């Protein structure tokens, strides 16, 4: 699995669908991280790939 | 989750 830091959005005016990581508080482009809008409706807390590297205990939490 | 700018179609 490649590092996905390139999926991070640091642009103030970006209008792309994006989801916030609850582990590092960075914004991630949804298409880049492979999460559709429909799936994101059922996500309680997203944990990005780099956060789940840092703590392999972590998993995205669904609802 | 915290999300932004969904197409919401
Ligand atoms: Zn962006
Ligand atoms: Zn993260
Ligand atoms: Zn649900």
């Amino acid at each position: 699995q490649e590092d996905q830091a390139y999926c991070i959005c640091r642009s103030s005016d970006c209008s792309r669908f994006m989801i916030g990581c609850d582990g590092c508080e960075e914004w991630y482009h949804g298409d880049c991280i492979g999460i559709t809008e429909k799936e994101a409706k059922h996500i309680k807390q997203y944990y990005c790939r780099r956060c789940k590297k840092e703590n392999p205990e972590l998993q995205t939490i669904f609802r | 989750a915290r999300t932004k700018q969904t197409a919401r179609k």
